[PDB]
RNA sequence: CGCGUCCCCCGCGAGCGCACGGGGUCGGCGGCGAUGUCGGCUACCCACCCGACCCGUCUUGAAACACGGACCAAGGAGUCUA
RNA sequence: GAGUGGCGCGGACGCUACGCCGCGACGAGUAGGAGGGCCGCUGCGGUGAGCCUUGAAGCCUAGGGCGCGGGCCCGGGUGGAG
């Protein structure tokens, strides 16, 4: 269960990065990347997770599925979407939303696909 | 222009000088750095009038301008493009420092990614 | 409907009414005022129409942002500010201008502007100095009057025409402004003797001049 | 309800 | 044409005896040698003005090697008509003794 | 809130007083001009 | 349905506010009625003072039941007895205030700390200026600052103290519940005296300024508050 | 400048379990919001019991 | 400052606005700008004012006409078992 | 509090709970006692898909900074294998 798998992981945890009075985790599914019960990409039976694409142009929203959480293989469904900024944003607050899948990652979400479409978008 | 910082406070400190060591003046035996004296008969110990100062706690820092450099960024101490994507998310607040002992070829790689990822680079045009 | 009457009570001192609220109830007479009990506008398009909505959503969101801040009450705009003068800066004062290029140079106050800053006219055929703005507290204020009961200062001259546009160069609206003013307070100060020659005249400190003793 |  | 500064000799420290405060300076103002003679020059700016090697901006004109630092009275100090300022950066103890001078146009009249 | 009205009367008594005053100082300067 | 909701959570505001309304009115009527009770009592004494003297007679008026005692003296250098009472009065600092009332056992415990007070008879404008600007209850044993009368209510609301105004009355009249409104003022933070001390060591009879001084403690109040 | 003695301004109870065992430090946690969210004075005292040493919570014979 | 009603005497009106109101804001301005100037507290050198006796140790009491210490680097002293 | 009768698809930050936040009083100190060290040294089990001949340790430095401090991190030089 997930506070029980937290209080083994939240000090002793491969992905624990501490320097300069600053904890971060380098986790898969993290995002706003740090220590947290709430942000852990690997404790939860729900997690949204935000990439970069394959190629270039594009990002990819990474769901969680319910049912079978001891099999890592089809554990997570990944979808792309290269669309403009505001239709990009759109489809992840309408996936996170009106599923009612962990609407208290909705707006960092967001900021996060905001900032990987921001990045992949060039320099005067 | 400059990748600023989300806010400018101005960072107010209590004392800029160093804590000198007790008799570091005269002896190259004696570091600089502070070691608390315990003799019986101290000036410095029981804080005789105009001798070195000692740390108090009351010289603390403000805990929102504590570890902030003159710029208004927190430092992150990076040797790999893997540890960035760590401050993508933190990038307004905090800023990226390559290690001494990363390769020049390295260097290309993290800055010519943090440029991307929009992140400060403290230390950024060192060896080239 | 209904003209709004000024207050009916008058103020006796800052913050407090001059009449009670049981006054008050009679002078307002409320024995006979007894009371009992947009976003998506439409646009036609050339398969249907389209729903359009002005104030539509952001693109991008920064990675952190500030909170909104608390709320204060007495904190006005420079533009809503009560403006003084000092109670000896009576429109016709011979001022001492203390601070800029015309430091010393003594010049008739003509009247307080709508931002505070004096606007001031040493006769440009004596003094050399336009219709310039000064400010209260880099002046000296003479104990030395002319009346100036009469004459019509032009309105368009106020805190935006002397506004630094960004060489520079005087228009001829300027230099007809300043005569037209002029030619009117020109027969004032030549009409008290000794007084031209006293504007033209630059004021100084000497050896054993302490300006605390000084009326001036 | 001595308002009205 | 003419001065438009009363002159201030730099007397020395705000201090007890074997104790000075160097971020308050006394100022004697020359001609005023009472404490209701000193009411005037509450609030004034004060400048000590000095020259030195290496040229510096001027606002107003050319680049001088003229430097200042502004202060302002806060206080009267004492019975005989001497005067409490305060500098942007503390004075020069090697000022001791020397003019600085009291301007007027924080004016009052 | 009783404050408000104590101050009122005061400055209302007070100003009474000093017209009453100057009435009789302007009584007394009819009987110096008598 | 809702309509009912929202209706019954405005009648329920619409109730707290008139039951501000009538709370407010109280207030303002009893500071209406202590104005009216301190010029009766201020007076009375002019009065009674004025008939005897008419007869040929004395008035000797009432001993005064309030005292207003100030530490003077430090911290260092102290006597046990002296120490206990000095913290049993909460002087355990120098330029500290409390009001003590007068009876047969305060007054045998003020003249053995009596090198270290300077103490007298208060005014009404005293007790009023102490209270109104130094006036900090002791709130769940934490200084807080009486900027509001729901502080005095909420804590002395038992013995009829709802308002600054009862507390003053309590004070200065030592009433029922001196004890419990004098012990709700935490000791009261005065300033050193603005003009100096004549001499902190000896009694205020042979030129310093210790013992009891009797009307003359207002002018100590006035440069330390 | 005032006179307290500070000999006994720090209070020595236990705030908090020693044992870093994590079923009895989510316990304490399952407990720690019943005791502040409640006016029962059962989950006070269950609480404080969970922080003190096996010498201070005896084994109850049947 | 409604009467429709409870004494001995003679329970939801409606707005708008100003603010001595649970901690500062401007819907105010003005200069100077590419090898000669702007900023850089800390840090190198120097000057001036104030303060300022040399550490360690035993001692009631150490700057002591009390003892140890010319200077520098590396080693160097509450450990393990019952 | 609850029942039966009389258009527009929107809403900042948060909560390493061993965290974050709010309010009040306080702060000398030898011998001595306790706590916290993201103070430092050397080796072992894990771990960083760590760093490194495109230059590791070490050393020097009027360079840039952080920390109340123990200390530490970058820049330049030397050095050649960790």
């Amino acid at each position: 269960s997930a506070h029980l798998q937290w209080m083994v992981v939240r000090n002793c945890s491969s992905f624990l990065i501490k320097r300069n009075k600053q904890t971060y985790s380098t986790e898969p599914n993290n995002l706003k990347a740090r220590n947290s019960f709430r942000y852990n990409g690997l404790i939860h039976r729900k997690t949204v997770g935000v990439e970069p694409a394959a190629d270039g142009k594009g990002v990819v929203v990474v769901m969680k599925r319910r049912s079978g959480q001891r099999k890592p293989a089809t554990s997570y469904v990944r979808t792309t979407i290269n669309k403009n900024a505001r239709a990009t944003l759109s489809s992840i607050r309408h996936m996170i939303r009106k599923n009612k899948y962990h609407p208290d990652l909705r707006m960092a979400a967001i900021r996060r696909a905001s900032a990987i479409l921001r990045s992949q978008k060039p320099v005067m | 222009a400059a990748l600023r910082p989300l806010v400018k406070p101005k960072i107010v400190k209590k004392r800029t000088k160093k804590f000198i060591r007790h008799q570091s003046d005269r002896y190259v035996k004696i570091k600089r750095n502070w070691r608390k004296p315990r003799g019986i008969d101290n000036r410095v110990r029981r804080r005789f009038k105009g001798q070195i100062l000692m740390p108090n706690i009351g010289y603390g820092s403000n805990k929102k301008t504590k570890h902030m450099l003159p710029s208004g960024f927190r430092k992150f101490l990076v040797h790999n493009v893997k540890e960035l994507e760590v401050l993508l998310m933190c990038n307004k607040s905090y800023c990226a420092e390559i290690a001494h002992n990363v390769s020049s070829k390295n260097r290309k790689a993290i800055v010519e990614r943090a440029a991307q990822l929009a992140i400060r680079v403290t230390n950024p045009n060192a060896r080239l | 409907k209904g003209k709004p009457h000024c207050s009916r009570n008058p103020v006796l001192v800052r913050g407090i009414g001059r009449y009670s609220r049981s006054a008050m109830y009679s002078r307002k007479a409320l024995y006979k005022r007894k009371y009992a009990a947009l976003a998506t506008v439409t646009k036609p398009v050339g398969g249907g129409t389209r729903v359009v909505k002005l104030r539509k959503m952001p693109r991008y969101y920064p990675t952190e942002d500030v909170p909104r801040k608390l709320l204060s009450h007495g904190k006005k705009p420079f533009s809503q500010h009560v403006r003084k003068l000092r109670a000896s800066i009576t429109p016709g004062t011979i001022l001492i201008i203390l601070t800029g290029r015309h430091r010393g140079k003594r010049v008739v106050f003509l009247k307080q502007l709508s931002s505070g800053l004096l606007l001031v006219t040493g006769p440009l055929s004596l003094n050399r100095v336009p219709l310039r703005r000064t400010h209260q507290k880099f002046v000296i204020a003479t104990s030395t009057k002319i009346d100036i009961s009469g004459v019509k200062i032009p309105k368009h001259l106020t805190d935006a025409y002397f506004k630094k546009k960004k060489k520079y160069e005087i228009t001829e609206q300027r230099k007809v402004d300043q005569k037209a003013v002029d030619s009117q307070i020109l027969p004032k100060i030549k009409a008290v003797p000794q007084l031209q020659g006293y504007l033209r005249s630059v004021f100084a400190l000497t050896n054993g001049v302490y300006p605390h003793k000084l009326v001036f | 309800r001595g308002l009205r | 044409s003419g001065r438009l500064w009363c002159k201030a000799i730099f007397a020395g420290y705000k201090r007890g005896l074997r104790n000075q405060r160097e971020h308050t300076a006394l100022l004697k103002i020359e001609g005023v040698y009472a404490r209701d003679e000193t009411e005037f020059y509450l609030g004034k700016r004060c400048a000590y003005v000095y020259k030195a090697k290496n040229n510096t901006v001027t606002p107003g004109g050319k680049p001088n090697k003229t430097r200042v630092i502004w202060g302002k009275v806060t206080r009267a100090h004492g019975n005989s008509g001497m005067v409490r300022a305060k500098f942007r950066s503390n004075l020069p103890a090697k000022a001791i003794g020397h003019r600085i001078r009291v301007m007027l146009y924080p004016s009052r009249i | 809130p009783y404050a408000k009205t104590m101050r009122r009367n005061t400055i209302l008594r007070q100003a009474r007083n000093h017209k009453l005053r100057v009435e009789r100082a302007a009584a007394a300067l009819a009987a110096k001009s008598d | 349905n809702f309509a009912e909701l929202k209706i019954k959570r405005l009648r329920k505001k619409f109730a707290q506010k008139m039951l501000r309304k009538a709370r407010r009115k109280l207030i303002y009527e009893k500071a209406k009625h202590y104005h009216k009770e301190y010029r009766q009592m201020y007076r009375t004494e002019i009065r009674m003072a004025r008939m005897a003297r008419k007869a040929g007679n004395f008035y000797v008026p009432a001993e005064p039941k309030l005292a207003f005692v100030i530490r003077i003296r430090g911290i260092n250098g102290v006597s046990p007895k002296v120490r206990k009472v000095l913290q049993l009065l909460r002087l355990r600092q120098i330029f500290n205030g409390t009001f003590v009332k007068l009876n047969k056992a305060s007054i045998n415990m003020l003249r053995i700390v009596e090198p270290y007070i300077a103490w007298g008879y208060p005014n009404l404008k005293s007790v009023n200026e102490l209270i109104y600007k130094r006036g900090y209850g002791k709130i769940n044993k934490k200084r807080i600052a009486l900027t509001d009368n729901t502080l005095i209510a909420r804590s002395l609301g038992k013995y009829n103290i709802i308002c600054m105004e009862d507390l003053i009355h309590e004070i200065y009249t030592v009433g029922k519940h001196f004890k419990e409104a004098n012990n709700f003022l935490w000791p009261f933070k005065l300033s050193s005296p603005r003009g100096g001390m004549k001499k902190k060591t000896t009694h205020f009879v042979e030129g310093g300024d210790a013992g009891n001084r009797e009307d003359q403690i207002n002018r100590l109040i006035r440069r330390m508050n | 400048g005032v006179d307290i003695l500070h000999n006994k301004d720090r209070k020595v109870w236990r705030k908090e379990p020693k044992s870093q065992d994590m079923y009895l430090r989510l316990l304490v946690k399952l407990y720690r919001f019943l005791a502040r969210h409640t006016n029962s004075t059962f989950n006070q005292v269950v609480l404080k019991r969970l922080f003190m040493s096996r010498t201070k919570r005896p084994p109850l014979s049947l």
